[PDB]
């Protein structure tokens, strides 16, 4: 017809559910993915060709293949073998894992990121690399990381909209609910829209603000 | 005590090291001079390993330690390196710094590496630095500060990469005055520098190096008042 | 049932035509989001205050939000104004403003990676600003600019999968198509996973490649 | 000609020029030097307007070019400026690092500008080098085509930001020759350098600066041998 946002108002707790709901999708995938990451790579540092083959393949296949069809694989694709997950941890399982490959990257770079020299140093004082690693290398390492990771979380956020075409309630799904009811797609999806937004713009402010105190 | 036998680097297509030698006994302060890519660096880093020779051999105490068949940890705790860009470990303190590696590497307890730590600080003039961050200390006292880190493993001899080309004019003497001090003490040194005051004031021996070679050695007077080689010349004509 | 591959291989022309789908989408989206990208950046470059308030709110918004809620907003959102515009318009519009957006931010930090003595040198040697720009700046920025430019179009290609849900018919809607007379959708998923890897791995070489001989 | 006028200059809560004055006329060579961020380059910056002051101003020809009300390109036309880091056109060959100002910013008829450029690139030996490109110069190459570009908008003086800091040391001579040079032909020149050798070999006048002031000036025996500052002296004595 034409644009009423004030009819908009009364499904306010629907767009406040689907945001509770883009939350604690993002959290607890980023969460996951990260404890994943991490293990992912381990793995990938490992002495043990097969390992750190098995690791590589893992990060790079994920990373340069779609987040959308590892959603579906995992939801679809799982069908046939008499699986009926929930849209929920089907979400949460798609997104932890896309984020696990991202977060093994993000380790790594971290890592690689601290000038060579103060491994240098270490090892010239006598320190094996374990202990370089403890003491030295990883307490900076980290340093590098944090900011990263609070920079992949805000990624997820956006990337987690994509669990509403799986049927799940997330933030951006409200659109299809409000338009059941009213016919009306444009006003709610430029309110969710702007959620999004500020969503992150809160979050990314946060974080340099984090960043700064850290260095 | 040192042996540096025919060694030959590569770092890729580049071609830094062609054959070099170099032996240097105990109590030795021998200064490696020369143009810029010369190799003097990459000699220094083939001594305690931090380089890897694509051919020859190094020798430390008699044992050769680039054939894999060694404690490559016991062998850089005998041989100290002083860097260039400092290397500081920028989240411990002064202190922390230097107990570092005997509290972990030699298992000291830890009240005799403070004590260590505080005998090192007094000496090198950063007493009143021991709890302040790396972050808050001057070039100068950067480099003092590693030196005392180095010193605190009471290495047998102790590398320097060109350990004052990073510091301001006003801040080279006092880095420069550490060094001589430990040479005036019998510590064995190998010194990569563009200072030439250093060699002259207690430089035992004068190596220069050009195209991945070493070209002429000697004392330092004989060096730089009567050197023999073209290339020897034609450096220090630039350079003195 | 169990999975079953070779009953996938008849179902080839599909994959292809999905493929050549995702190719012609993706083309034409970043094609048309770096000829849009360039204005928008020169936009925020604009000493006019509202024109760069314009430029830097546009690339925010689009940024700071997702690609899905952009597609559905042009394609769902614009029906009720009496709007019938077909899945394909909607995805390239769609894909070609976000990549617009992201564009722009490349275009602009290519120019602020050029050394800033390039500038100082410039200028001191009696350049204007537009002369420095046009003869020694613009010149370096873009031997920045392309790599990242090359490093989009591969992010798009993933980013494109996206338009199926729309129901458009490229690479990964095609498995909805083969299940519907097949009853799999794992085995089609897969060889679509490795048809995207395989294009991103081929770009990744090649441009690489045009790195490395820059 | 050069008048700075009790500057000021803060780069955030950074102090870095607390009223500086500073003036030069044709034929000087004006040398500066002191303890490192005291300040030197920001007030060798503030002459061609690469800083501005905060407060302060800087007139040249006798005109204010820290007002906005005179065109700042004109302005840097007659003041060049060589820099630490040399910033030669990387897309450019030799001479088209040399020609690019004057056609475009002069107007020269191409022909003419290949002949200065000739004459530029003759005089700082690097005739043989006119169709490389930087990438293919050593340090002491690129910064004589740096000093040749200046010159071929024939500036009325020359700014030098410590043009050898960056050089390798067998390097340093031949740019310092070159800058002699220009002394020696009557160029106005004011320059920040660490390499003292230079001040006293061809410095008018030698100005110290400490904390963003300058504490003493005088001709370079003044400076360098009859110090009346105690400031000075200890720099010197750190340095020489
Ligand atoms: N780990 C490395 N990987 C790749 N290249 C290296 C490495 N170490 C040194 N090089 C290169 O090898 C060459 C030899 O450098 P080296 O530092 O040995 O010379 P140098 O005589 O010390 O020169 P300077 O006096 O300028 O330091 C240099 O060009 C350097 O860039
Ligand atoms: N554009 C800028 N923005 C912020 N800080 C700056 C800028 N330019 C210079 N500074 C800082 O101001 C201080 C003064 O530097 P300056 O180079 O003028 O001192 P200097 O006496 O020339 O030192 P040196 O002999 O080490 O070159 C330095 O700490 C420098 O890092
Ligand atoms: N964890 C991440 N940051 N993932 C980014 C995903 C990027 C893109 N949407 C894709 O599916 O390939
Ligand atoms: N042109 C781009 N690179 N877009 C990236 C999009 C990232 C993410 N999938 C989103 O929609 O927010
Ligand atoms: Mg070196
Ligand atoms: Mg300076």
């Amino acid at each position: 017809m034409t644009v009423d946002f004030l009819s908009m108002v009364k499904y306010t707790p629907l767009f406040i559910s689907g945001l509770i709901m883009t939350l604690k999708l993002t959290f607890l995938a980023v969460t996951i993915g990260v404890l994943m990451g991490l293990f992912i790579a381990l793995m990938k540092m490992s002495s043990i060709k097969p390992i750190k083959l098995v690791a590589s393949s893992y990060i790079e296949v994920i990373r340069g293949t779609p987040l959308l069809v590892q959603l579906l694989l995992i939801y679809n694709g799982l069908m046939q073998f008499g699986m009926n997950i929930p849209a929920f941890t089907a979400g949460v399982s798609a997104l932890a894992i896309n984020s696990s490959a991202y977060v093994a990257e993000i380790i790594r770079a971290g890592i690689q990121a601290v000038d060579p020299g103060q491994n240098e140093a270490a090892r010239s004082l006598g320190m094996t690399h374990a202990m370089a690693m403890r003491y030295v290398i990883i307490p900076q390492a980290i340093k590098n990381i944090l900011p990263a990771l609070g920079n992949e979380f805000i990624v997820m956020l956006k990337e987690s909209a994509i669990v509403s075409v799986i049927g799940f309630a997330d933030l951006t799904r409200q659109a299809d609910i409000i338009q059941s009811v009213t016919y009306r797609y444009f006003e709610p999806y430029i309110i969710i829209a702007a959620i999004y937004f500020v969503m992150t713009l809160t979050f990314s402010k946060l974080l340099s603000l984090f960043e700064r105190r850290l260095r | 005590m040192i042996f540096v036998n025919d060694v030959y680097k590569n770092f890729g297509s580049l071609e830094v090291l062609k054959g070099v030698t170099l032996k240097v006994n105990k109590g030795e302060v021998v200064v490696i001079i020369g143009p810029s890519g010369s190799g003097k660096s990459t000699l220094l880093r083939c001594i305690n390993l931090l380089e890897e020779p694509t051919k020859g051999e190094v020798f430390i105490d008699g044992v050769k330690i680039n054939n894999g068949k060694v404690n490559i940890n016991k062998v850089r705790q005998k041989v100290g390196m002083v860097f260039q860009h400092f290397n500081l470990f920028p989240h411990l303190t002064a202190i922390e710094n230097i107990t570092l590696a005997p509290v972990k590497v030699k298992k000291m307890n830890k009240k005799e590496a403070e004590e260590l730590a505080v005998d090192l600080l007094a000496k090198v003039g950063l007493l009143d630095k021991k709890d302040q961050y790396p972050i808050k200390l001057s070039g100068g006292q950067k480099q003092r500060l590693a030196i005392a880190r180095a010193l605190a493993m009471q290495p047998e001899v102790m590398l320097f990469d060109e350990p004052t080309s990073a510091l301001d004019p006003e801040m080279v003497k006092e880095v420069l005055n550490v060094m001589k001090q430990l040479a005036n003490e019998g510590m064995t040194m190998v010194v990569v520098t563009h200072e030439m005051g250093f060699a002259r004031e207690v430089g035992d021996r004068v190596i220069f190096m050009d195209d991945g070679v070493i070209v002429e050695e000697g004392t330092p007077e004989e060096i730089f008042y009567r050197a023999k080689n073209e290339r020897t010349r034609e450096f220090l004509s630039k350079i003195l």
